[PDB]
DNA sequence: CAGTCCCTGTTCGGGCGCCG
DNA sequence: AACGGCGCCCGAACAGGGACTG
């Protein structure tokens, strides 16, 4: 006979055709034994845990880990087998709140619900599926087995149920206090208002007594009344916010697992520290698949690491969001496909920073990667502020106009303005739209053997110029690119090039300035040196122009 | 007082589990106000996390309208109930709708809220309203009545719709009325004044039983096609003929009678691209014959009602967009071109969005289906902006392609 | 015409950071 | 040694289209 809590239960079922968990316990140290017997006894008197008998043919191993920055212990239940047989839940946590999205509030209070999961009841018909034994002695007393009447920690349905239950309890209080902002993330509550300090504490106590009606306690242990407030891993001040101090490890010998933690902290730090790069550091995590393997730092990864530690020396901070002012996002090119940005409303008062260094595609250019960065910043801004910032981009209006009007795919950038901060983004060469009068016409082609991997590449011209180059360990695609490279090498500043390769033409027409292919990069270098290049395509094996003549030479 | 029509998913398929995407501030505020009124009226109810299903939701404004409309992306749920709104309770498509002089589209989705939904099926209509900066967890609802945007809503309401439209069709036997999704397509051969007058009579027929005041007008008789055309020059260069032979060779996949023998003979040798080549007597003969074949229709091209429609769009530049609708490759049921749409010369995504909506509307009128689109755009670019410019209550299927223009096929 | 190859694309799961 | 959320950078597995060969 246990009292039913005021919180409405969530009807939880299991996947049909499956039973409950039947897993043997795990032998643990005697320190863990003396830390769990005192918990199950306290939860039994408080009604949070009921005792069962032989009528429950289920079992699940448990353990514990130390609470962060405390002497208390966190009781965990390894429900990994129960989660496989429990129904799926739809998660209601859609993201992480960011301090740059918080508005200015005169009074701020950060609460913390004590025993979050242990205060929300479990489904009545589901409590029988949560069985676990607690041995008093490691090899003497069999230990009476208990069950769960609340939400166990370790179950895949506990977070979704608590977050949904906490919302229904706060809904009546928010309806009675509309001007009060309550950021509800798990059990931690951020309460802000423009009321005076005295009147603010009054509504805080009203909220504490409101939650107490459903058995939710807000102890004065983790009750924050004075700034700076520690919320979501940040330091919240009345007029600014900053990330809690980030400590980077400084080992003499670097392994693989150490760099993974290093890049992760720099990714977390780049949200407010401008100019953080992790290209050369993450480049070391390629190929090697041994976490306990020492990796020597390259000269590029060492200079990148030294520049990141210097940025973290001077303290930085972000500001809060003012809806009366516009959102500005300015991007800088860091080179080698690296982009950094800052989002602000007043000059040099950054709300947050960030970086975009993703390399998608074997061939691309700065204009494509800038477009991708704009899209990343836009979606990120809609999550945090619900609107798109005005962009300040290091690309000329004429440059962008030339790119998007001529590209074959739909592409667009929202309202933006040019900012003259080198290095500027530009197109490094422009293919002509009509053939060039007086320029030599090169008919290029390339063939390769599928078996021997041998091939040829060459050209013929209208002036009688001709070349055929034998190639070893190649493909048909590589010989077509090689044929174009030969034409660019052996031609003047202005040249017309005719090819039948849809593969090669598609790469070059997209005006790439960088490539994972060394051959394409050499082709790009030649295209930049030229003054006029006209690429033309013809269907192969049709007796068209000199394409039939060069086809005989290479095949 | 109405028995709920039993609805079941297609055997072997679970409900939709699609994540909600981020919404702008004005869209979230619009949905919070709309869903509050719907919950007060019992149309929707709040649910918990024990419902594992979810469908995205956002808001739109129709053309020349300042009112927010709630739009649920039921595309996943619709193809998981395909044997319901196509096999069991299907709506026949009138072939005469496309022949009418004027067709008006009326939003009648509000009438679906008067019919309850099957209790065993309501769990599949779940959606989640997000919050700015994740201040609060997602607010989940589910529909208690027939939801707008679900293809099962007009199928269940079809029996109710027939009795309401029964007197009006008797009064005007020449008017064709087609129902697709939340819309009602009304076509007639009356004059503009007579047509709009008869449209208002139909509105009053529905009133005696919030977007009914709007009327998007169409003119399918004014719809044109964009055939494959060849250039006509006074002088021809080597490059001009190489482009012509390349275009005619690709067109041979559609018209098997096209020949390039006499035209390829003009390119004998290794000539400069800009060198002028006079057309021989046989070359003029072959080029004149190919121009007539492009006017002749394609053999064995007809609509199969059991096959899906496919739409390809090409960005031609300067506000020009070409498109082809087909079921089998090189068997185009319709080709066309759009020019000077909204966003021309400034926004590709708005134009592409406008083009998709136009093509889908044409497909609903002509065949009663929406095509699956092959969009010439990167996925991340489209998924970032398309909801900002969407003005329709339905959403077609689409995929993303990247085909560089090796030869201008549909627009020289 | 099938069956491959070459090349490029997306998807997904895990590594790490971070929150509770 | 547990669960859920979001982000990044990584590699393996898979998909799809042009082109060559039997
Ligand atoms: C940190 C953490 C948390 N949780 C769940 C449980 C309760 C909520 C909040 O956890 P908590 O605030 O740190 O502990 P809590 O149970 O609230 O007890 P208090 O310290 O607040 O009194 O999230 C979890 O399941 N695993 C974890 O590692
Ligand atoms: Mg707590
Ligand atoms: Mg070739």
């Amino acid at each position: 006979m246990v009292p039913i809590s005021p919180i409405e239960t969530v009807p939880v079922k299991l996947k049909p055709g499956m039973d409950g968990p039947k897993v043997k316990q795990w032998p643990l140290t005697e320190e863990k034994i003396k830390a769990l017997v005192e918990i199950c006894t306290e939860m039994e008197k408080e009604g949070k845990i009921s005792k069962i008998g032989p009528e429950n043919p289920y079992n699940t191993p448990v353990f514990a880990c130390k609470k962060k920055d405390s002497t208390k212990w966190r009781k965990l239940v390894d429900f990994r087998e129960l989660n496989k047989r429990t129904q799926d839940f739809w998660e209601v946590q859609l993201g992480i709140p960011h301090p740059a999205g918080l508005k200015k509030k005169k009074s701020v209070t950060v609460l913390d619900v004590g025993d979050a999961y242990f205060s929300v009841p479990l489904d009545e018909d589901f409590r029988k599926y949560t069985a676990f034994t607690i041995p008093s002695i490691n090899n003497e007393t069999p230990g009476i087995r208990y069950q769960y009447n609340v939400l166990p920690q370790g179950w895949k349905g506990s977070p979704a149920i608590f977050q949904s239950s906490m919302t229904k309890i706060l809904e009546p209080f928010k309806k009675q206090n509309p001007d009060i902002v309550i950021y509800q993330y798990m059990d931690d509550l951020y309460v802000g208002s423009d009321l005076e300090i005295g009147q603010h504490r009054t509504k805080i106590e009203e909220l504490r007594q409101h939650l107490l009606r459903w058995g939710l306690t807000t102890p004065d242990k983790k009750h924050q009344k004075e700034p700076p407030f520690l919320w979501m891993g940040y330091e919240l001040h009345p007029d600014k916010w900053t990330v809690q101090p980030i400590v980077l490890p400084e080992k003499d010998s670097w392994t693989v697992n150490d760099i993974q933690k290093l890049v992760g902290k720099l990714n977390w730090a780049s949200q407010i520290y401008p100019g953080i790069k992790v290209r050369q550091l993450s480049k070391l995590l390629r190929g090697t698949k041994a976490l306990t393997e020492v990796i020597p730092l390259t000269e590029e990864a060492e200079l990148e690491l030294a520049e990141n530690r210097e940025i973290l020396k001077e303290p930085v901070h972000g500001v809060y969001y003012d809806p009366s002012k516009d959102l500005i996002a300015e991007i800088q090119k860091q080179g080698q496909g690296q982009w950094t940005y800052q989002i602000y409303q007043e000059p040099f008062k950054n709300l947050k920073t960030g970086k975009y260094a993703r390399m998608r595609g074997a061939h691309t250019n700065d204009v494509k990667q800038l477009t991708e960065a704009v899209q990343k910043i836009t979606t990120e801004s809609i999550v945090i502020w619900g609107k798109t910032p005005k962009f300040k981009l290091p690309i000329q209006k004429e440059t962008w106009e030339t790119w998007w009007t001529e590209y074959w795919q739909a592409t667009w950038i929202p309202e933006w303005e040019f900012v003259n901060t080198p290095p500027l983004v530009k197109l490094w060469y422009q293919l002509e739209k009509e053939p060039i009068v007086g320029a030599e016409t090169f008919y290029v082609d390339g063939a390769a053997n599928r078996e021997t991997k041998l091939g040829k590449a060459g050209y013929v011209t209208n002036k009688g110029r001709q070349k055929v180059v034998p190639l070893t360990n190649t493909t048909n695609q590589k010989t077509e690119l090689q044929a174009i490279y030969l034409a660019l090498q052996d031609s003047g500043l202005e040249v017309n090039i005719v090819t039948d390769s849809q593969y090669a033409l598609g790469i070059i027409q997209a005006q790439p300035d960088k490539s994972e292919s060394e051959l394409v990069n050499q082709i790009i270098e030649q295209l930049i040196k030229k003054e006029k290049v006209y690429l033309a395509w013809v269907p192969a094996h049709k007796g068209i122009g000199g394409n039939e003549q060069v086809d005989k030479l290479v095949s | 007082p109405i028995e709920t029509v039993p609805v079941k998913l297609k055997p072997g398929m679970d409900g939709p589990k699609v994540k909600q995407w981020p919404l702008t501030e004005e869209k979230i505020k619009a949905l919070v106000e709309i869903c509050t009124e719907m919950e007060k009226e019992g149309k929707i109810s709040k649910i918990g996390p024990e419902n594992p299903y979810n469908t995205p939701v956002f808001a739109i404004k129709k053309k020349d309208s300042t009112k927010w409309r709630k739009l649920v992306d039921f595309r996943e749920l619709n193809k998981r109930t395909q044997d319901f709104w196509e096999v069991q309770l299907g709506i026949p498509h009138p072939a005469g709708l496309k022949k009418k002089k004027s067709v008006t589209v009326l939003d009648v989705g509000d009438a679906y809220f008067s019919v309850p939904l099957d209790e065993d099926f309501r769990k599949y209509t779940a959606f989640t309203i997000p919050s700015i900066n994740n201040e609060t967890p997602g607010i989940r609802y589910q529909y208690n009545v027939l939801p707008q945007g679900w293809k099962g809503s007009p199928a269940i309401f079809q029996s109710s719709m027939t009795k309401i439209l029964e007197p009006f069709k008797k009064q005007n036997p020449d008017i064709v009325i087609y129902q697709y999704m939340d819309d009602l397509y009304v076509g007639s051969d009356l004059e503009i004044g007579q047509h709009r007058t008869k449209i208002e009579e139909l509105r009053q027929h529905l009133l005696r039983w919030p977007f009914l005041w709007m009327g998007y007008e169409l003119h399918p008789d004014k719809w044109t096609v964009q055939p494959i055309v060849l250039p006509e020059k006074d002088s021809w260069t080597v490059n001009d003929i190489q482009k012509l032979v390349g275009k005619l060779n690709w067109a041979s996949q559609i018209y098997p009678g096209i020949k390039v023998r006499q035209l390829s003979k003009l390119l004998r040798g290794t000539k400069a691209l800009t060198e002028v080549i006079p057309l021989t007597e046989e070359a003029e003969l072959e080029l004149a014959e190919n121009r007539e074949i492009l006017k002749e229709p394609v053999h064995g091209v007809y609509y199969d009602p059991s096959k899906d429609l496919i739409a390809e769009i090409q960005k031609q530049g300067q506000g020009q967009w070409t498109y082809q609708i087909y079921q089998e490759p090189f068997k185009n049921l319709k080709t066309g071109k759009y020019a000077r749409m909204r966003g021309a010369h400034t926004n590709d995504v708005k134009q592409l969005t406008e083009a998709v909506q136009k093509i889908t509307t044409e497909s609903i009128v002509i065949w009663g289906k929406t095509p699956k689109f092959k969009l010439p755009i990167q996925k991340e670019t489209w998924e970032t902006w398309w909801t900002e410019y969407w003005q329709a209550t339905w959403i077609p299927e689409w995929e993303f392609v990247n085909t560089p223009p090796l030869v201008k096929l549909w627009y020289q």
